[PDB]
């Protein structure tokens, strides 16, 4: 059977910079070979069909060429709406979606918004108690999020939660989560919750105090 | 008739080759 | 026009077998095949296998054959595959597919996509908790539900602006799920805002109102 | 804008030296759009069109849909005037005069 | 794509049997420009104007396109018997105008 | 003598327009590659009598007065000159 | 292609007259006429005349007849326009026009656009000021200036995110304007930042770099 | 002369919505009118010709018509990049310009950002005192912006200037400067800066104090 091998298979641009990626087979395929576009959430969606034509609606930044054993797809100028998942395509046996490409843009730095909720009263009456911590709208992606109690560590229960790039501004976001006992959580007193980044040289902290 | 309809064996080919329309 | 409808989700025990469908509409099944099509989280897209309508000749790819079947009826412009033997390693997403390419011309359409999911778990239903604290956030929590599908809207969708939603995350058999919304500080406690949250598979819907 | 036709195109030839007859050049050209059923007053199509059109209905995405052009031409004659010498010239297929959707 | 050209396309009828199956008929398809790199006949006068209004800094509102100039009959058969011919149905020749 | 005159002729009735937007685009014709001697003078009386019925009087006046030569090609263009001038003037 | 190229701004006496060109390129002026337009910050647009360089015959409107007189040359493809008797009322910008429109093609093309200023005042020098205080604004203050045009850059033009430069605003025949930029808390003073101010009328070149 | 009027005189949206504007003519103009588009700071550029046709490289969301004495021109659906002034001419006669008509975009509100400079000490030797307040990035346009020196009101040597709506994500600025002379700005001690926006119901104070 005939194996799709799809370079390069992690890109980055800045909004305003030429792209080209390529799509070799491994074995003789004619020209036929199709480019394909899958935005998160939804289904794919031709762009590219046999080896030079163009589907109805496509603009004229994309282009393609190749033939033989080598293909290649091309984008001028990148834009904003521009963030998908590329596949190529080949219908000369059974078919075969390559591998993937994705694409990300860029963007100045900034800074994470953080917020921290106690534990309901409903939740309290049921026999649990959850702390809740959100981060939002920072930049580039890595972070690091710790939990104190009582001016302490841990590590055990936490869950954390990321979001995609977002399609207005390009920022990302997180959220975490520690779960404790109704009876463990009333013995202690104070909790905080820190962030380490890339935009600052002391952590950001935030925290409260159950008696108040 | 049977003769042409029996000799026009279906493809085994994985693809469409084409599309089909009515002669009307 | 064309447009390719398909039944909604399924959750099957490790061991019995489905039977999902795909209907056409505004077009004749007979002109053309009919593809289906396989997707996992994160290793690409695959190939099942075709049917022609006309006269019924189907032809599966070398790895999924004797475990699928492919039927057609043009009576309603319908067509249906079963599928036998879970082994828990078949949860993923079917597509339903016309394609055509030709020097001259090309025609490609795709289905909504069908969810399958294999496990041995049971049903549950969800808990809804509200979060409370010149701008505020508010917060409202999904916690212990099964099985993925739900719904969270704020104020029955009349404020889609600032709302950030986190994808859901599972552990112990239990799924979770939160969502923030960031507002000035004159529209607070002034208004009412509200989380509402629908599960369709228990048919349960739940709107809760966030107090200070 | 309305459905394929011939409309006005005209363009003045002017010359250093000498002095031509006649000055304004005339060559229209054919635009529109031609559409199915057929709304037009040119003759009707013939089978290929329709067959694209066909095609184009049912779902298709042809590359090259169907476009207005002329079939028809006339051929033209010139004149020009200079000093001790006159000359004539006359040139085929020149002026459109007829429209139709191929 | 090369320039303006002739390519195949071909559709299948199903009603009774049909011959021949398989209905041919080619498309023009391709850009010519200026000057002409093509294998086609000389382009006229009126397309050479157009091309060089377009070239001087005009705007033009139906630039050329590539369309065919020629055209071939066809005759069908019917099975169940029935003949028809039909005239200009194969496209034979390109050029643009 | 006879033709030099019809150039000057020609180019002084052809006045200037006084539209205040331009009418459409100039360029010049580089492209595009290819014995009753009394029907003359008849066309020549109408064609003035025909302007006359409407600066450029005394160059008419020249052409009536100036009215030898045998070349077959020079009369039949300047009647082909003369029947398109006809139409042109009367613009 | 075909370009319009004019000459720069120009600042005059209550009284005197002016003489404005525009030169063609890569176009032949003989082909069509050559029409100059006046605009207003607040009246709109207007139409002043047009000429025909092949005859030389060119028309003005109904109002500015008598004070503009405009000439032609085709021995380098140029236009003059003379404007005589200000009265402080010209102080406008003047365009350079092609137009044609036709049933079945048209032309369109512009100039730069050339200011005129009418006034009594002096040529003077600007002065340049610095202003120091997770997020930091630095602002480059220019106060003390005339006329008008001036430029002002940060960093020789390397740093063009989150920058904002306010228009100018006159009081005693004199300008003003300012700029801010707001960085990041990890990147100053840990680097250099200086803003440059250029005045061509007095051919002054200033950099100056804000310190705590 | 033939006069054309112009409506609607303003516009808003809400980048979605369907747009259309009315240019009447005063006197049978047959079938001659175009339609501009001016940005700021840059010459116009044509859109439409002779009524209904349309120039090289205008996208298919533009679209006018109309004949005899009413012509229409209507954007359906308006985008982010499109904010600028539309002017309808006629050519009948001696061209006239229009009038000209605005347009502007909607979003979700937010909340200045107030910085306040003190003199520098350079211009303190000059021999004048001259603080600056910034407010950034907030909507929707209205403000009220007050000067305090020793806890009383000042109204003199103010001056203001104002920032137009910007096209990344559709925020305004506003700068402030008070001047003062080096004795009468050194006898007194604390300063202040005032703010009222819509979006709080207190004003926002930003102060500082000379002596320290």
């Amino acid at each position: 059977s005939i194996v799709m091998t799809q370079t390069p298979k992690f890109l980055l641009v800045s909004a305003g910079d030429r792209v080209t990626i390529t799509c070799k087979a491994s074995q003789s395929v004619s020209n036929d070979v199709a480019w394909y576009q899958q935005k998160p959430g939804q289904s794919p969606k031709l762009l590219i069909y046999y080896a030079s034509n163009r589907y109805t609606g496509v603009p004229d930044r994309f282009t393609g060429s190749g033939y033989g054993t080598d293909f290649t797809f091309t984008i001028s100028t990148v834009q904003a709406e521009d963030l998908a998942v590329y596949f190529c395509q080949q219908d000369y046996s059974s078919l075969t979606f390559g591998a993937g490409t994705k694409l990300e843009l860029k963007r100045a730095d900034a800074a994470p918004t953080v917020s921290i909720f106690p534990p309901s009263s409903e939740q309290l009456t049921s026999g649990g108690a959850s702390v809740v911590c959100f981060l939002n709208n920072f930049y580039p992606k890595d972070i690091n999020v710790k939990w104190k109690i009582d001016g302490s560590e841990r590590q055990n229960g936490v869950l954390n939660s990321w979001t995609d790039q977002d399609s207005k501004d390009s920022t990302y976001s997180m959220s975490s989560t520690l779960t404790l006992t109704k009876d463990e959580y009333e013995r202690h007193n104070s909790y905080t919750c820190e962030a380490t980044h890339k935009t600052s040289t002391s952590p950001i902290v935030k925290s409260f105090n159950r008696n108040e | 008739t049977r003769l042409v309809r029996a000799l026009r064996v279906p493809p085994a080919r994985a693809s469409a080759p084409r599309l089909a329309l009515d002669p009307d | 026009e064309v447009q390719l409808q398909q039944s909604g989700a399924e959750l099957v025990k490790p061991g019995a077998s489905v039977k999902l469908s795909c209907t056409a509409s505004g077009f004749n099944i007979k002109d053309t095949y009919m593809h289906w099509v396989k997707q996992r989280p994160e290793q690409g897209l695959e190939w099942i296998g075709r049917i022609d309508p006309a006269n019924g000749n189907t032809i599966y790819a070398s790895k999924f054959q004797g475990k699928a079947t492919i039927t057609a009826d043009t009576s309603s412009n319908t067509a249906y595959m079963q599928l036998s033997s879970l082994t828990s390693g078949d949860t993923a997403v079917y597509y339903c597919a016309l394609f055509i390419t030709t020097a001259t011309y090309a025609m490609d359409y795709w289905g909504q996509g069908t969810s399958v999911t294999v496990s041995s778990a049971k049903t549950t239903a969800p808990s809804v908790y509200p979060l409370a604290p010149s701008s505020v956030t508010l917060g409202c929590l999904v916690k212990g539900y099964f099985p993925e599908p739900v719904t969270l809207t704020w104020n029955s969708g009349s404020l889609s602006s600032g709302v950030h939603t986190f994808p859901a995350v599972l552990q112990s058999d239990l799924y979770t799920l939160s969502s923030s919304v960031t507002v000035t500080s004159s529209t607070w406690p002034s208004q009412s805002i509200t989380c509402n949250v629908a599960h369709p598979a228990s048919s349960t819907k739940v709107d809760k109102k966030i107090e200070p | 804008d309305g459905p394929c036709a011939l409309r006005e195109l005209s363009v003045d030839l002017r010359a250093e030296r000498s002095v031509l007859i006649p000055e304004t050049y005339q060559a229209n050209n054919c635009q529109g759009v031609c559409g199915w059923p057929q709304s037009d007053r040119n003759p009707r199509y013939g089978n290929h069109v329709v067959l694209l059109l066909k095609m184009q209905a049912r779902g298709a995405a042809l590359a090259r849909p169907p476009c207005c052009v002329p079939t028809a031409y006339a051929g033209k004659l010139l004149i020009s005037l200079s000093e001790e010498r006159i000359s004539a010239h006359h040139v085929p297929n020149m002026v459109a005069t007829e429209c139709g959707c191929r």
